[PDB]
RNA sequence: UUUU
């Protein structure tokens, strides 16, 4: 019975009027000679390799590459009359590995986003062997034998068809930046955080989209890239944005691309075709200083058709860097500075269950109140101090509040001392539970059951959370999104949370004014305090921003308090460095010698 | 296609192995060995169990292993949705899917389109050919156990509902004696490709029904392995992807259909040689643009390949613990064997806007059925 | 002067020649973009890693991405080949320190104290992650927090990419295949989960 | 004014003032194109087309930009529609021809050699149309034609498709170098005894002669064409013409690297000092070109100076690690020296890096693979060796598409296909080889070719034996035996043994003339004695069925056992013969023998044939004794063997092969699923292998 | 004992 008979027998199975796991009636278990004959004594037509081993025996002009032809003639179009239209044509008289020109041929086999070391970069913007014997060359170059046969920066004091419009009236510095971008050159804006520096970036992106070009948005921190991607996804219509990471590429052919500075530098050193159409590169958090911050190398290595928009905090060294960039790249750059903050900030001191203001709205110190503090008191938090402050702020309606603690363990320890305090209703708890459940559906049951997730979920459903660098990135993203939604009332955070992020808060509390970094405890610099304390007021929903510095059974020194709270702000510093990879790449390229790159730098 | 995020899943959806899956704009269809056919609503809302919006109908006691759905707007307002299935006994069945006006429940109506002489054959594979400006009538192609390919034309009207299937002709196997026809496909340009158990693919012209090419994909003819499991045409290009066995390995080979020449193969280092998967490749699927190919492996992985560069892009791993509702997790089978890494039977790309829900509104989706008797949905990160 | 001293060091180690032409070692080190190019270049230049397994190589390379500023006693190594590779890397780094101190180059804090820290304390964690253990067990056996482990594995991904390219340059295919296998092995689960903003 | 970057801002301002100016959009796009902003220009042209769909030049510019980025389908559609709308314009036709040529060259570089020739034929037809109708001539169209004509010479297996009818009218509707090459239209027409490739090369050298920078380019193009002809046909007059053209082009400009490279190539054998000077000058002119170093390396190797070639190849490897030529040169050097493993590694690396773009890489890889696996004593169960043979076969298949009719490559491919059981391709290849040999030996009228003729006939007879054509196999074996019988050398004994095997097997299988088969196998046994040969002869004689044949088979098997010792295969064959002959004393002796094999003889027996034989002998001599103890011992020694668990527990066998512990085929796995006797598993196993009989039978037997 |  062949397969046809068996398949014909199958069709007799008639459907009748739940699934049942059935068991076959077939029995799988002297013709044993047929197997032996087929296995041990069957000659075959196909000779095995053993016999082929016995009967089989094994039996410069064409290795060269002839150069390809050359064409030097082309076509040119000559328009005629007003409103120029093509009237006539006339017959008139370089790869990635040969030329540094922007006009070299594009090879479609390689990646247009990342590139390769087989491609030379593009030209950065703004920057004997004859051993003849009897008449003929004999010694090649690099060997000892032949063949033996055998332009300024400007400071500004504070459009008919705008590319983007906003409901509210723009600030003076925003209008100045927009006008200078429209005129067709660079700007360098230094303003307080959350003062509206994103308007400039949005207008630059809209301008680039109007002109059929592209924009690159870079930041030195990879955590900010996802937040900026979501923000620009929500803000922008009719323009598509993408995200470039070390491995993942989202919308590579997008008008706006968000990446880090090191990714852009790696792209630049390998001659990626992406930079051909890029019009703007935006440098955010320029003031950031950590001992990935390679933006100066990017400035040096950029092509000459790219303009710059640099966003930074208030620093007193702006003109030096602006002048350096303008002189190096022969670009006109404008410096816009603004010290205005939309919500005034008041400095308080917490001592003996009393809030004592010491710096009023106009940044005036109060000596009498500091003396009152010092005499009233006459060291760290105890297990009964956080609930007192929390209840005090709930009574006066000063929530949400953020407490900055500079150690991973103490944040979680402090959060556990708030047991017995609840800030959520039934509907709020249900919504938080729903959001947490929907966020972790991409993980496995083993991943969903990690102790950190359970602990955070226990904390989140009461309006309390903890933010530090020892958490999983998904947990941190969940906490940030829930805080942005307005569900969290009390939060303990490290310096991770004090960088550019969405932070609607009404009160800021400092556990301490000393931070242990590197090797040794160190009192907070005025820049760190200014950035951290400058996030205490919501524009349009809060009248004032309350800042509380806590003293525990011991008066605070007036010298350190004055040095940290009101002192000379930090300056910009150059983080340019020399690396063996840098030198080796420059030597291999054989253009832009290292001495020239060094002499074109802020340090030199 | 680089990042894929799971959006919904349903463990223990069927009582037996889910052998095939198909999708349309309105719903997704599954067939299993228990003889049921399940329709899953594609327009889900936030916080909705997929099994809540599902409907099932019993077809054949012997079980089903192939399924395809055809949805089109045949007139100014008339809309027809047809489901074609084939069973283990070898029967070809047709069903009309319609929805109630008030309850919005799905109704199943059986159709009789094959004549008595046509019911004597045992069909294995099938594929709906929709109208794509090549000809005004929809097409249906099927293969049998004798190696023959059949082509029909579907006529919905004779607006009066009166469906009728008209046989165009048959194409015989290229070799004597005939072999088993394991897979079939039809392209938008009017081409038919058939795979055989010996490793041979034949291509014939839709209009005139005559053979064009006969290329052999066997690495070596030392043994009788290397059957063809899946043949797929590129959505717009002149490219044909072949999935074939290699003596316990899985291989994918690319051909161009204008002249029928070998282009290359996809392979990754696995625990040497040119193999795409560790165990076997059971299904293939192209995206809308025809630039990414997805292969479902018996080893329990979904691999994504770049067509132009013939290089792997990303890999998705399948686990039995990925099911949201923990009561639906099937850790072990009826014999106690592990299912921590279940093999994939079928994979399907869903067009943009077909599947709505948790952020899947403006990007392409993806569905797969695995050995743990589960159905899973994914979405591509970002937008388009 | 720093550039001149760096050129002298590069020439003394046969990365370049007297005419400042890039040699084979110099060409390989052009692709490595971490903070330690020379040490990795000489680690992968010869056939020392010929007998290693992909998990062993990916676990050994974690020394170049872990800061090593922990405060616990290191557990014993899991495989003898990891200890052999640790000895080889330490000897190479001692020779490099001698070369650097000969030409009087100012070193950074991380380069000076490379051998004074516990930078090999995460080899077991990476090896077990590559083997296929769950994140709960990995965290139970780790001497650090979750963020540190996630950062280390995320950086090892790029290290694997760079080693793939360098092995393609050198002429070694086995190293290329091993790096591809390790890259596939380590990229999985919650460590490489999609962002909630995507 | 060709200051394109300066007009971008002006066009953008004019567009901001008036967003509906089509000419402003066109100017902005044409400015963006010259600044390397191709995608922005594409979007700009799309915008302008959207404003005014009837605009014509915008579509042409968009098509050129799409060709620049590598989108040939859309640009081809746009240009075809544009030429349909207005066929009088010359620029549109030239652009269509340009896009066709670029698409064909890109397909050739990407490995689409079958559509490249079709697009080249389309380009030639378009050029003929242009010249005949528009009567417009320019250098660009002739350069395009010459670029197209190289595709037919490069793809020589499709050279007969060249449109010699259109080319005649192309060359009939329109002196210093003519006296050397003597290539003329009149001489072309009145020619005889001329091969297809020679006519192709002569057609290649007419577009270069039918077209001071421009004159230098013209003479360089003529010299390149003549150099191609000289390399392809190996005739001195082409070399003289190439040297003359190169000298004139150098006398015109002398400031281009390519002319010096060509001059060095054309003078490789007449004088090496001249080639050295030319290559040094070319390298000094353009230091970023890696071809000059490879040419200098090859020149040094042709003079047998290995150290210079090694040094220059080391420098080149330091320079261009991604190119596959330095690895090929290093592999050739190491093969000349004597190192074999390093040579194989370098050949493999070169083949991998080439990605099919090099004929030499494919040929050397195939030859090296064949050399390393011709007498290595390896079995057919090794995955790596079979995969290497498959890769070599694929490489040779790709090689034959460009340079067919090559004797050495044909013979290597024949051997590889014989090893791969691909008897259908080997038939065609051997037919082509026999035809080429007959054509070669029918002109010189020599007699030294009769030696290779016999070997080719023997291989062809082996191919017929594999295919099943016994009559043709016998005919070819007889011809080969007759052609060489009195010869005594190393290459004659192999052919004699092969012919004897083919004759005996072909007679036995169908002719039924068992006397002739017996005579031939007796002669073979007299001429040689090896384990596999004697085992095959014994099995054939046993299959004959004669008592004398069986006696002779047993006697010669025992004689080999006495002469060479004990081996597992011979013992197993003798045991099978005894079991099929029912010799009780012999069966008992073998049962004593088989049950005391050394561990070395049990590690080798990976399929456990011996335990099966012990069970069969035990159950055929002691009524119904249980012989499962050998299976239990084998499982104790080999718990991870698929064969041992078949007799003990099918659950363990299904589990062990389930998740990749062992490599199992689809048929075997489907058999394992069905043997659990469950509806779900039976459906699974029938889905895996629908042509299995047991699966469908069990599913029918369920319900 | 912060940041990466």
């Amino acid at each position: 019975s062949s397969i046809q008979e068996l398949y014909q027998s199958l069709k007799e199975i008639t459907n009748n009027a739940l699934f049942e796991d059935r068991i076959t009636k077939l029995d799988f278990e002297k013709h044993a000679n047929d197997i032996i004959k087929d296995r041990f004594l069957r000659p075959s037509n196909a000779l095995p390799w053993s016999l082929l081993d016995m009967v089989q025996d094994v039996p410069y002009k064409e290795l060269l590459k002839v150069p390809d032809p050359i064409n030097r003639t082309s076509y040119q179009f000559k328009r005629t009359g007003l409103e120029g239209k093509i009237s006539g044509y006339k017959e008139e008289v370089a790869n990635a590995s040969n030329s540094l020109s922007i006009t070299r041929s594009i090879n479609h086999n390689q990646n247009s986003v990342r590139g390769s070391t087989a491609q030379l970069p593009f030209t950065p913007g703004g920057i004997l062997l004859h051993k003849d014997g009897q008449g003929l060359f004999d010694i090649p170059e690099g060997m000892n034998r032949g063949i033996k046969p055998m332009e300024w920066a400007h400071v500004v004091d504070l459009i008919p068809n705008p590319a983007r419009s906003w409901p509210f009236e723009l600030d003076t510095f925003q209008k100045e930046a927009v006008y200078h971008l429209e005129q067709g050159d660079s700007v360098f804006v230094a303003a307080h955080t959350s003062a509206g520096k994103t308007v400039v970036a949005e207008y630059a992106i809209a301008m680039a989209h109007r002109n059929m070009t592209k924009t690159i948005y870079t930041s030195p921190i990879k955590a900010l890239s996802n937040q900026k991607f979501r923000d620009f996804k929500e803000t922008f219509d009719d323009v598509n944005i993408g995200l470039i990471t070390g491995d993942v590429q989202i919308n590579p052919d997008a008008n706006c691309l968000i990446m880090t500075t090191e990714i852009l530098r790696s792209m630049l050193y390998r001659g990626a075709d992406l930079i051909r159409d890029v019009e703007f590169v935006i440098f955010d958090e320029v003031h950031y200083v950590n001992d990935g911050v390679v933006w100066e190398e990017v400035i040096i290595m950029l092509p000459q058709h790219v303009k710059f928009i640099l966003l930074s905090a208030t620093v007193p060294n702006t003109y030096e860097f602006a002048n350096w960039i303008g002189r190096t790249k022969q670009k006109n750059i404008y410096v816009i500075s603004t010290p205005k903050r939309p919500v005034p900030l008041e400095i308080n001191i917490w001592a003996k269950k009393e809030l004592i203001p010491v710096i009023n709205q106009n940044s005036e110190f109060l000596e009498a109140n500091f003396r009152k503090h010092k005499e009233i008191l006459n060291d760290g938090p105890s297990k009964k101090t956080w609930p007192e402050i929390v209840n005090y702020l709930r009574k006066r309606e000063l929530l949400p509040m953020v407490v900055f603690v500079f150690s991973k363990k103490r944040c979680e320890e402090y959060a556990d001392w708030l047991e017995g305090i609840n800030f959520c209703n039934n509907k709020e708890k249900s919504q938080i539970h729903m959001f947490i459940e929907k966020s972790i559906t991409r993980l496995k049951k083993e991943d969903r059951d990690l102790p950190q997730i359970l602990k955070t979920r226990s904390l989140l459903e009461r309006g309390i959370a903890v933010h530090h660098g020892g958490l999983l990135p998904i947990v941190k993203e969940l906490i940030e999104i829930l805080f942005s939604k307005g569900f969290i009332k009390v939060l303990f955070a490290t310096e991770t949370f004090a960088m550019g992020l969405n932070l609607p808060t009404r009160t800021v509390i400092f556990s301490s004014i000393r931070k242990h970094d590197g090797n040794g405890l160190r009192e907070l610099t005025p820049g760190e305090f200014t950035q951290m304390a400058g996030r205490a007021g919501r524009r349009g929903l809060d009248s004032t921003g309350t800042v509380i510095v806590m003293a525990y059974n011991s008066p605070l020194s007036i010298a350190t308090f004055k040095e940290v709270t009101m002192g000379v702000p930090t300056r910009l510093q150059s983080q340019f460095r020399l690396t063996y990879n840098m030198i080796l790449n420059l030597l291999r390229i054989e253009a832009l010698r290292v001495e020239e790159m060094i002499k074109y730098s802020f340090s030199e | 296609s680089k990042v894929f995020i799971a959006t919904a899943n349903a463990g223990k959806a069927h009582d037996a192995d889910i052998f095939s899956v198909s999708a349309c704009n309105s719903f997704t269809v599954s067939c299993s060995g228990d003889g049921y056919l399940k329709v899953w609503d594609n327009k889900l809302l936030d916080n909705e169990n997929p099994k809540d919006k599902s409907y099932s109908h019993f077809v054949h006691k012997s079980g089903l292993h192939h399924v395809d759905v055809l949805q089109a707007i045949e007139r100014d307002a008339f809309e027809l949705c047809l489901v074609a299935t084939t069973s283990f006994s070898g029967d070809l069945l047709f069903y009309r899917i319609t929805r109630e006006d008030e309850t919005k429940k799905v109704i199943f109506e059986k159709l009789d389109l094959l004549d008595s002489d046509m019911k004597k054959h045992s069909f294995w594979a099938l594929k709906w050919g929709a109208s794509n400006d090549r000809l005004l009538s929809h097409r249906l192609v099927a293969t049998d156990v004798k190696g023959t390919t059949y082509i029909w034309k579907f006529h919905p009207f004779a607006l009066n509902w009166s469906p009728t299937l008209e046989l165009q002709g048959t194409v015989e196997s290229p070799m004597t004696p005939s072999q088993f026809a394991t897979s079939v496909d039809i392209s938008e340009r009017g081409l038919i490709a058939t795979g055989f158990n010996n490793g041979t693919v034949q291509i014939s012209e839709l209009s005139t029904l005559r053979p064009l090419y006969n290329f052999e994909s066997q690495h070596s003819m030392i043994n009788n392995s290397n059957s063809i499991r899946s043949v797929k045409f590129s959505p717009q290009g002149s490219l044909l992807a072949i999935a074939h066995d290699s003596n316990s390995f899985g291989c994918i080979t690319l051909y161009e259909t204008e002249f029928g020449e070998r282009i290359g193969s996809l392979s990754v280092p696995t625990h040497l040689g040119e193999f795409a998967h560790s165990s076997w490749v059971m299904s293939l699927s192209f995206n809308d643009s025809g630039e990414t190919l997805c292969s479902a492996g018996w080893d329990g992985k979904l691999r994504f390949w770049d067509v132009k560069t013939k290089e792997r892009i990303t890999t998705l791993n399948m686990h039995c613990d990925d099911i949201e509702i923990e009561e639906d997790i099937l850790a072990v089978d009826e014999h106690g064997d592990s299912l921590a890494e279940p093999g994939v039977f079928d994979v399907k790309f869903l067009k943009k806007g077909w599947r709505s829900g948790m952020g899947a509104d403006l990007n392409e989706s993806l569905c797969c059925v695995c050995l743990d008797r589960s159905i899973r949905w994914f979405r591509e990160a970002g937008g388009k | 002067p720093d550039y001149e001293k760096r050129l002298a060091v590069l020439k003394d180690t046969e990365f370049i020649d007297q005419n400042h032409n890039v040699l084979l070692k110099g060409r390989v080190a052009c692709e490595i973009n971490s903070g330690y190019e020379l040490v990795l270049t000489e680690l992968i230049l010869d056939n020392f890693l010929g007998s290693f397994e992909p998990e062993e190589i990916v676990a050994l390379l974690s020394v170049f991405v872990y800061e090593g500023k922990t405060r616990e006693e290191e557990p014993p190594i899991v495989t003898p080949r990891l200890a052999k590779g640790k000895q080889r890397i330490e000897e190479i780094y001692k020779k490099m320190l001698c070369v650097f101190n000969t030409h009087q180059i100012p070193l950074t804090q991380d380069e000076a104290e490379f051998l004074d820290r516990k930078r090999f304390a995460m080899m077991n964690v990476v090896y077990e992650w590559a083997r296929g253990l769950s994140f709960k067990e990995i965290m139970e056996m780790s001497p650090e927090a979750e963020g540190t482990v996630v950062r280390v594995i995320t950086w090892l991904d790029e290290i694997c990419r760079e080693v793939k390219t360098a092995s393609i340059i050198i002429g070694n295919s086995t190293l290329h295949m091993k790096m591809s296998r390790a890259q596939e092995l380590i990229k999985r689960d919650i460590v490489f989960a999609a962002s909630l903003y995507l | 004014k060709q200051e394109e970057s300066d007009s971008i801002e002006w066009f953008q301002s004019a567009l901001r003032v008036d967003p509906n100016d089509v000419e402003s959009w066109v100017g902005l796009g044409q400015a963006y194109h010259a600044c390397g902003r191709i995608e922005a220009s594409i979007k700009v042209f799309d915008k302008a087309i959207q404003l005014r769909p009837s605009h014509t030049f915008a579509q042409y510019f968009k098509a050129i930009s799409l060709c620049d980025v590598g989108e040939y389908l859309e640009s081809l559609d746009i240009l075809e529609k544009v030429c349909q709308e207005a066929a009088t314009e010359e620029s549109f036709q030239i652009g269509l021809v340009e896009v066709l040529m670029r698409c064909s060259l890109d397909l050739y570089s990407q490995g689409f050699l079958l559509k490249s020739v079709s697009i080249a034929k389309d380009t030639i037809e378009r050029i003929k149309i242009i010249i005949s109708e528009l009567k417009c001539e320019n250098q660009q169209v002739w350069i395009y034609l010459s670029q197209v004509l190289r595709l037919f010479i490069w793809i020589e297996s499709k050279v007969d498709t060249l449109p010699v009818e259109s080319l005649v009218s192309i060359f009939e509707n329109s002196e210093e170098i003519d006296s050397v090459d003597n290539i003329k239209i009149d001489t072309l027409l009145d020619s005889t005894t001329d091969d297809n490739v020679s006519i192709a090369c002569k057609f290649l050298i007419l577009a270069s002669k039918y077209s001071g920078t421009v004159r230098a380019s013209y003479w360089y193009n003529i010299g390149i064409s003549e150099l191609t002809a000289f390399i392809t046909l190996k005739e001195p007059q082409y070399r003289d013409a190439a040297i003359f053209a190169f000298k004139k082009s150098i006398q015109l400009q002398s400031n281009t690297s390519e002319t010096w490279i060509g001059l060095g190539i054309a003078t490789m054998d007449i004088n090496f000092r001249v080639s050295q000077h030319c290559f040094i000058k070319a390298t000094a002119l353009e230091p970023k070109a890696t071809n000059t170093w490879f040419n200098l390396a090859m020149l040094g190797l042709k003079k047998k100076d290995t150290e210079f070639a090694q040094q220059v190849l080391n420098k080149l490897q330091s320079l261009a690690p991604q190119d596959s030529s330095p690895w090929l040169g290093m592999a050739l050097i190491l093969e000349e020296q004597g190192d074999i493993i390093g040579s194989s590694k370098l050949f493999a690396h070169s083949f991998i890096l080439s990605n099919g773009r090099s004929k030499a890489a494919q040929f050397m890889y195939a030859k090296n693979v064949l050399e390393n696996h011709i007498n290595n004593g390896d079995d057919e169960r090794d995955i790596e060796t079979v995969e290497k043979l498959t890769t070599a076969s694929i490489a040779l298949e790709q090689f034959f598409k460009k340079s067919p009719d090559s004797q050495f490559a044909l013979q290597c491919a024949l051997l590889t296909l014989e090893r791969l059981h691909h008897y259908e391709n080997a038939n065609e290849l051997a037919n082509r080889l026999i035809g080429i040999l007959e054509k070669k030996f029918e002109k010189t009228q020599d007699e030294r070719e009769l030696f290779n003729f016999a070997i080719i006939k023997g291989q062809f007879a082996r191919i017929h034996l594999g295919l099943g054509n016994f009559e043709l196999s016998i005919e070819n074996a007889d011809l080969s035996q007759g052609i060489i019988s009195e010869s005594s050398d190393e290459k004659s004994m192999k052919t004699k043994i092969s012919n004897h095997i083919c004759l005996g097997l072909s007679y036995f299988f169908l002719n039924d003339f068992d006397q002739t088969l017996n005579q031939f196998q007796e002669l073979l046994s007299i001429s040689k004695d090896s384990k596999h040969l004697v085992v095959l002869i014994a099995k054939v004689l046993y299959d004959v069925g004669e008592s004398d044949t069986k006696e002779i088979a047993l006697q010669e098997l025992t004689e080999y056992i006495a002469t060479s010792g004990a081996d597992l295969l011979v013992t197993l064959t003798i045991a099978a013969m005894s079991i099929l002959d029912d010799k009780r004393e012999d069966l008992s002796i073998i049962l004593e023998e088989l049950k005391a094999l050394p561990l070395s003889k049990q590690i080798i027996d990976k399929h456990k044939d011996a335990p099966y034989l012990i069970e069969e002998i035990t159950k055929r001599l002691y009524r119904n004794d249980t012989g499962k103890q050998v299976w239990q011992r084998s499982a104790y020694f080999f718990p991870n063997n698929l064969k041992v668990w078949e007799r003990l527990d099918k659950n363990i066998q299904r589990r062990i092969a389930s998740n990749g512990q062992n490599k199992v085929t689809a048929e075997e796995m489907s058999k394992l699923y069905c043997e659990s006797k469950n509806l779900r598993s039976i459906q699974r196993g029938m889905f895996l292998c629908p042509w299995n009989v047991t699966a469908v039978k069990a599913l029918n037997e369920c319900f």
